[PDB]
RNA sequence: CGAGUGGCUUGCUACCUCGAUGUCGGUUCCCUCCAUCCUGCCCGUGCAGAAGCGGGCAAGGGUGAGGUUGUUCGCCUAUUAAAGGAGGUCGUGAGCUGGGUUUAGACCGUCGUGAGACAGGUCGGCUGCUAUCUACUGGGUGUGUAGGUGUCUGACAAGAACGACCGUAUAGUACGAGAGGAACUACGGUUGGUGGCCACUGGUGUACCGGUUGUUCGAGAGAGCACGUGCCGGGUAGCCACGCCACACGGGGUAAGAGCUGAACGCAUCUAAGCUCGAAACCCACUUGGAAAAGAGACACCGCCGAGGUCCCGCGUACAAGACGCGGUCGAUAGACUCGGGGUGUGCGCGUCGAGGUAACGAGACGUUAAGCCCACGAGCACUAACAGACCAA
RNA sequence: GGUCUUAAGGUAGCGUAGUACCUUGCCGCAUCAGUAGCGGCUUGCAUGAAUGGAUUAACCAGAGCUUCACUGUCCCAACGUUGGGCCCGGUGAACUGUACAUUCCAGUGCGGAGUCUGGAGACACCCAGGGGGAAGCGAAGACCCUAUGGA
RNA sequence: GCGAAAGCCAAGGCCUGUCGGGAGCAACCAACGUUAGGGAAUUCGGCAAGUUAGUCCCGUACCUUCGGAAGAAGGGAUGCC
RNA sequence: GUGGAAGUCUGUUAGAGUUGGUGUCCUACAAUACCCUCUCGUGAUCUAUGUGUAGGGGUGAAAGGCCCAUCGAGUCCGGCA
């Protein structure tokens, strides 16, 4: 009687083709409510450990007992917020309206964009507040760079750029708040936005996988029995009926698997700190040793080693947070093995 | 169902063969049916440790012979996690038939039980002469 | 934790634990260990292990 | 008894097609309809409760696994929230299958004088093609907007990105003589779907290490062949799922429905104007694409004798071409080497032992030996190679 | 019915059969569940004695059914190997072609339209792909009927 | 080795079952290796694949035209010195 | 015990054939091919050459099979425009 089954992958994620940034652009932002401050952060994906962890959750049989959980290591070194930008709301939305620049710049920015030799920060920051008074202010954002330099399993020494949104008091308020960081050099930390227990999201592309076949990219089935030995195992039945006399883009086909932004919500950071505790014997594969400003993901992150992820406080968080778990045991056994 | 306590890689399908461990009188048992399961087309209906399943007796004394009973499986060869992360597995699949209200049928367990099964099936666990 | 097998230490939130038919239990560290233990070899007659060293 | 709607059944007609539009059932994959089986929200009851029974709104999501039979249908079984029906050339053979139907062989029953027939049964019995256009999935090159770098906007577009269930507390409580036996709400988990990831478990791993059979290189050592590993055991990286992670709350507007104020109609009236509420459904929230959005966009800085870019060179977080990303001495980008981290499992040689044997000889054992051999990983290290150098450019 | 047509009126056996329409007959076996299979019953639509009946050890690339063993047939797919596929040098066909042709949704029309109508969408060119459509290509339909056709 | 069987190797013949170069070399296809747990649930139907296997010893049912059934079945052994 | 019969068994010995894959191929290597599986293999066996039977006629352990890629009546030319 042809049972029903639901479609074969998502058509949400559409179209799967390859990213065009590989720097991730977060498209939505955290509501404001605390004070001000960045709302995000970003670093370098290394790979994976476990740790042992004392069951934080109250509603839990378990709350007080031991745990193991996977961990992702992310290298969160200090980044620079070295612009301010602002929006002003026009019939057609949003609109960047000016930008305050700095004088310090790290000595490779220039790798990736033209640093300013002559800018009027005064001038700006003048017609900023001149749009706040007139209530043509969209949000503020802050112009802010990586410094892969400080990551040595990282080659790349060009800074990866992206902008990030501030949200906190009031708007004169939290655009001061901007002001003061860029001014000093806008060099900032994870801890300065995220503490250990969070929940944040993190965005990453992908690892790319090139062209693949329907039964890998959308996990349709093979040909079965018979039907697999007659020269057909790998490809569906059809690709539509007679009429509509055309193929919808809706049937699963082959084409371009991977490599594609991808934003996962509620990452629990099991712990924001500095050196070589996570690091593993004999160095992560592919990628390196740690010795540094570090983050732990509770799990799994988007994208392969050396990647850049970005994080954002949790813009749909499940649960309330349960700060500063405790770690009981890092595992720093050899990953080849 | 009350959590389990553990993860489960269900190693059973319907129509699985395995053992009865107890003193029923029954031998040998075939998987029907998975109590509060419902799968997706073409997928054969899998259980595991700790689910409760309609059986039928394969194997076995005549009058136990042929009868449609319930059980709860409580040995598995396919592995399993604990919270600690450390996989269990057993020697075999078993299972042990239970009534209408989940207490054995039999007097006496034979082999071990997963502690996991013990915490959900109580009665069933107070029979258990080995729980690991 | 040791491993019942060839007596290193099991690396916590790892290996296997295979319980017998009798009830019994052996923690075993890892696939290699197992496997060996399944073709009827004897930790202490294999050189690699603690046990033998 | 009367009036209709549909075009799922069947019949009728012969309008299209006989210089051919390949059958039924199934399968696989996609879209849809509502006359709704479940899930949400309601109304009534011959509604105490629990639960039935009937009705309304509602198509977001779900509707599964098996036994006979080619079967559709249907009968049957255990599960389930439920295991709804229908359209797409009775969707789907330049996709599959070939059981059925439907050639040529043969048999049975019936019919026929016979050849032979049967809208009966039965055994066997063939499935061509290198895609021109269009369509779509992904990937490039150009032109347009009109010197460069970086960052964005968001018209539009896609989503189910989430659906469902079990259990606990509520509570053996409300209700009820009892039997029986709820809910709001807060929790824990499972299942189906979805996206991603490999620390863990599992698979692979014709890298690698070991064992060993036959044969050839005289033996030994070390090797070839036995099919792309002779066979067997283990297994790194990587890729994977059987493994692991993540996938709301809340707003706004409504339907059925519950009401407020309220007249036409002094009263009454949820409705005529007005208003308070109210669905898994609609919009937003969330994810993904998106300056070719012709109103062809915005900001900042750099440059017009030079900003930037190309070729070139060393490489992959990338990759079928193309594209993409990183590094190039202001350097650790690749290789060598040495450590570290891994795999296998104790090398050659020699010495002792060794059932025996006059002796020769001798399978094998122990020691040397955590040995030997090996590594798609990491670090150190400029030793080698990223040199030399050509060119475009407002 | 307790003979009549047309001579006789089916005996031994076998029987729902490769013959039974009814039909998934009824009872039993076996299975969680068996239009199957086997045993029995049997009034056989329409079995039956060399149009041979019954039966049968051995034999069989003959048809159907069951069990043990085993397994990627399946749950549900993964990784690997060799040859292709992809890029480059050389060689170098064929099928097919009324014309135009970037289409999509509806409608209309000899009632099954890329070309008609109304809208919608649509910057050109190229690479790879699996084949939805061109009632795709290949063969003056083999089916059916017709011809004062053939064998 | 039972062998005019397989497999390996001589004598002898050949590199002409005659286009090459390149990409850890993607999708997809041909032919094939390895797959955890379940074990025919797949399918009209175990189709395809697999299981078993050589030799010796023990042992072998119904039925039978007394030939056979039969290698029934089932069990054990197997190298080297 | 001897003996060694058999339209006897196993057997990719030579040699003959072709159950299934509805595999590969299907502008083919090929107008009937390729691979694996499968069957026969002391006889009604297989095989070479010679020789005979001729078209409403042969030949046929019978399928309307075969008689030079064609046979429910060969091929060629003629009747014939
Ligand atoms: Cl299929
Ligand atoms: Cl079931
Ligand atoms: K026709
Ligand atoms: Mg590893
Ligand atoms: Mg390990
Ligand atoms: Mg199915
Ligand atoms: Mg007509
Ligand atoms: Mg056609
Ligand atoms: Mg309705
Ligand atoms: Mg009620
Ligand atoms: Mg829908
Ligand atoms: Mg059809
Ligand atoms: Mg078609
Ligand atoms: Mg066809
Ligand atoms: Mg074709
Ligand atoms: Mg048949
Ligand atoms: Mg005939
Ligand atoms: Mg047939
Ligand atoms: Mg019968
Ligand atoms: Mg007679
Ligand atoms: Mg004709
Ligand atoms: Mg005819
Ligand atoms: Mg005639
Ligand atoms: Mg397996
Ligand atoms: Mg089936
Ligand atoms: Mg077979
Ligand atoms: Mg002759
Ligand atoms: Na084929
Ligand atoms: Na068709
Ligand atoms: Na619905
Ligand atoms: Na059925
Ligand atoms: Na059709
Ligand atoms: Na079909
Ligand atoms: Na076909
Ligand atoms: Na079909
Ligand atoms: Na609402
Ligand atoms: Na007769
Ligand atoms: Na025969
Ligand atoms: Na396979
Ligand atoms: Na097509
Ligand atoms: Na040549
Ligand atoms: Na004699
Ligand atoms: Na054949
Ligand atoms: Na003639
Ligand atoms: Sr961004
Ligand atoms: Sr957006
Ligand atoms: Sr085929
Ligand atoms: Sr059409
Ligand atoms: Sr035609
Ligand atoms: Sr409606
Ligand atoms: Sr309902
Ligand atoms: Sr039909
Ligand atoms: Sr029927
Ligand atoms: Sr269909
Ligand atoms: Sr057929
Ligand atoms: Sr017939
Ligand atoms: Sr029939
Ligand atoms: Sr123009
Ligand atoms: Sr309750
Ligand atoms: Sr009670
Ligand atoms: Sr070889
Ligand atoms: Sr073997
Ligand atoms: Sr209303
Ligand atoms: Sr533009
Ligand atoms: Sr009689
Ligand atoms: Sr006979
Ligand atoms: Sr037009
Ligand atoms: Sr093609
Ligand atoms: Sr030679
Ligand atoms: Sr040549
Ligand atoms: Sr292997
Ligand atoms: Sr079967
Ligand atoms: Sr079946
Ligand atoms: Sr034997
Ligand atoms: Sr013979
Ligand atoms: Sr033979
Ligand atoms: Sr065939
Ligand atoms: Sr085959
Ligand atoms: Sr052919
Ligand atoms: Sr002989
Ligand atoms: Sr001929
Ligand atoms: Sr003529």
């Amino acid at each position: 009687p042809q049972p029903s089954r639901p479609r074969k992958g998502s058509l949400g994620f559409g179209p799967r083709k390859r990213s065009t940034s590989e720097t991730p652009r977060f498209n939505s932002w955290p509501s404001d409510d605390g004070q001000p401050g960045v709302q995000g952060f970003a670093g370098y994906k290394a790979g994976m450990t476990h740790v042992v962890l004392v069951n934080d959750e109250p509603n839990s049989p378990r709350e007080g007992m031991e745990e193991t959980v996977p961990v992702t290591v992310i290298e969160t070194p200090p980044m620079r917020a070295v612009a301010l930008r602002a929006y002003e709301d026009t019939p057609y939305g949003q609109r960047p309206l000016t930008e305050v620049w700095t004088d310090e710049f790290h000595s490779e920015l220039d790798r990736t964009l033209d640093v300013p030799e002559d800018h009027d920060p005064d001038a700006a920051e003048e017609q900023i507040r001149d749009a706040h008074e007139a209530g043509d202010l969209g949000d503020l954002r802050l112009i802010t760079h990586t410094v892969p330099d400080a990551v040595p399993s990282v080659p790349k020494k060009k800074p990866d750029v992206m902008e990030t949104r501030v949200g906190g008091g009031s708007v004169s308020d939290r655009l001061d708040h901007a002001l003061d960081i860029v001014e000093d050099g806008g060099e900032h930390a994870m801890n300065d936005i995220f503490r250990a227990g969070e929940y944040a999201d993190v965005a990453g592309v992908t690892k790319g996988k090139g062209t693949q076949g329907p039964v890998k990219r959308w996990g349709v089935q093979k040909r079965k029995g018979k039907h697999a030995r007659q020269g057909w195992r790998r490809r569906i039945g059809n690709l539509g009926p007679w009429n509509p006399s055309r193929v919808r883009s809706t049937v699963p086909q082959q084409g371009q698997t991977g490599y594609h932004q991808r934003t996962e919500l509620n990452k629990r950071l099991i712990d924001i700190g500095e050196g070589d505790e996570p690091t593993v014997d004999g160095g992560f594969v592919n990628y390196g040793e740690v010795d540094g400003p570090y983050t732990l993901v509770k799990g799994s992150v988007p994208g392969p080693d050396k990647r850049l992820v970005r994080f954002r406080p949790a813009v749909r968080p499940n649960d309330q947070p349960r700060l500063d778990p405790e770690v009981r045991y890092v595992s720093n056994e050899s990953n080849q093995g | 169902m009350e959590a389990l306590g553990a993860d489960v890689t269900q190693g059973l399908e319907k129509g699985s063969l395995i053992t009865c461990a107890d003193n029923t009188g029954a031998r040998e048992l075939k998987v029907i049916s998975v109590h509060g399961y419902s799968g997706t087309k073409n997928r054969l209906p899998k259980a595991g440790l700790g689910d409760k399943i309609t059986v039928s007796v394969t194997k076995g004394t005549p009058e136990m012979r042929r009868q449609v009973l319930e059980a709860v499986v409580v040995r598995q060869r396919k592995p399993i996690r604990r919270p600690d992360g450390t996989r269990v597995k057993f020697e075999d699949n078993a299972a042990v038939i239970v009534d209408e209200n989940e207490d054995p049928r039999g007097t006496e367990l034979k082999g071990p039980i997963a502690r996991e099964v013990a915490q959900r099936f109580g009665s069933v666990a107070s029979a258990a002469t080995m729980i690991v | 934790r040791e491993c019942d097998y060839c007596g290193t230490d099991i690396e916590p939130g790892t290996g296997t634990m295979f319980v017998h038919k009798d009830g019994a239990t052996t923690h075993f560290c890892s696939s290699k260990c197992e496997n060996n233990a399944d073709l009827g070899r004897e930790a202490r007659n294999l050189e690699w292990t603690d046990t033998a060293r």
